DNA sequence: CACTATTTTCGGCTACTATAAATAAATGTTTTTTTCGTAACCCTTCGTGGACATTT
C-alpha cells in the first residue's frame, strides 16, 4: 500500500489535481473579456498550462 | 433593426420581448468572422528605431511628370 | 561552359531626428477650487377595579 500510494497521500495528489485539470476548468468559466465600446473587440483564453 | 410586431392569435397586435432592445453584438460578430486568422511567430511584431513615426517612400520622379 | 538568378552590395534618395529665433492661433493636456452565553430591567401591553353621571 504505502510503496505505490505513500503517507503525503492527501497533500500531493490535490495539488496534481489543481494543476492538471482544475485550471482548464476557471478560464473556461472566465473566457470572452469583452468590452461595450467598440463592439468589435473580442480577447478569448482557450487553455492555460503551468 | 427597428421594433418588430407579431399577429398572436391570443393577442393581437402585441408587441414581443425580445426585439425591444438591441444586442449591439451580433452585427459586430459577423463583421469578425471573414477575417484574416494569423499565428504569431514572436519575430514578426519586431519594432526598430523607424516605427510608430511618420512618412513614407516617395515614388521616385519621372520625366513626364518633368 | 554559357548564362540565368537570387543573393550581396553599393548607392542615392529621402525624411526627419536636435538647436536657436518670429508670431498667433488653434489644440489638447493636465491641477486647483466650486458644487452635488446568562441575567437585570427598562419597556410595553393587556387588564381590572373605582367613582361619576345620566336615567329609570
Amino acid at each position: 500500500f504505502l510503496k505505490v500510494k505513500g503517507l503525503v497521500k492527501q497533500h500531493l495528489d490535490s495539488f496534481n489535481y489543481f494543476v492538471d485539470t482544475d485550471l482548464k476548468k476557471i478560464i473556461k468559466a472566465n473566457q470572452l473579456i469583452l468590452s461595450d465600446v467598440d463592439p468589435e473587440f473580442y480577447l478569448k483564453y482557450v487553455d492555460i498550462r503551468v | 433593426t427597428a421594433i418588430q410586431l407579431k399577429l398572436n392569435p391570443d393577442g393581437t397586435m402585441a408587441i414581443d420581448e425580445e426585439t425591444m432592445v438591441v444586442d449591439r453584438h451580433k452585427n459586430a460578430s459577423i463583421e469578425n468572422e471573414y477575417k484574416e486568422k494569423v499565428d504569431e511567430n514572436p519575430f514578426a511584431n519586431l519594432y526598430n528605431y523607424g516605427s510608430y513615426g511618420r512618412g513614407s517612400y516617395t515614388d521616385p520622379w519621372t520625366v513626364e511628370e518633368m
